[PDB]
């Protein structure tokens, strides 16, 4: 009579959510291992306000004809 | 910072390539970064002026034993 155990189903679904958060933190794991070496932006990697790579030179003797694409 | 300015003050000489190849690393990603070979080529061609060179020593090879 003083054996009052969980019954086996509220056991199993107690089992099975926590499977189940340990499931979440895995995929969550794989997507941050994936977001992180992804290839990101110019703007969020060096310069978000000048994020024009392209390097413009000096200007005392600005020669027509040194630009170029 | 002070990069692609001359000993005057201005573009150095081999500024307009390395324009060029600034300008097609901003068009492609990490994959299709490949198309920026002959750019970065023609860089460093006109940087060490290597192929110029042999193309100068053929040259002056048929100069040097065709000849003599």
């Amino acid at each position: 009579t003083f054996f009052h155990p969980k019954s086996r189903e509220d056991i199993l679904n107690e089992e099975a959510k926590i499977v189940q958060a340990l499931n979440n933190q895995r995929e969550l794991t794989i997507k941050m291992h994936e977001l992180k070496r992804e290839e990101k932006d110019y703007a969020h990697s060096y310069s978000p306000l000048f994020s024009d790579p392209v390097p413009q030179g000096g200007s005392i003797g600005k020669a027509p004809g040194s630009s170029r694409e | 910072t002070a990069a692609g300015i001359s000993l005057t003050g201005g573009r150095n000489r081999c500024f307009s390539e390395w324009q060029s190849f600034m300008h097609c690393t901003a068009k492609t990603d990490a994959k299709s970064r490949a198309q920026c070979l002959p750019n970065f080529e023609d860089y460093m061609e006109c940087l060490h002026h290597t192929k110029e060179k042999a193309r100068l020593r053929e040259i002056e090879s048929v100069l040097k034993q065709k000849k003599e």
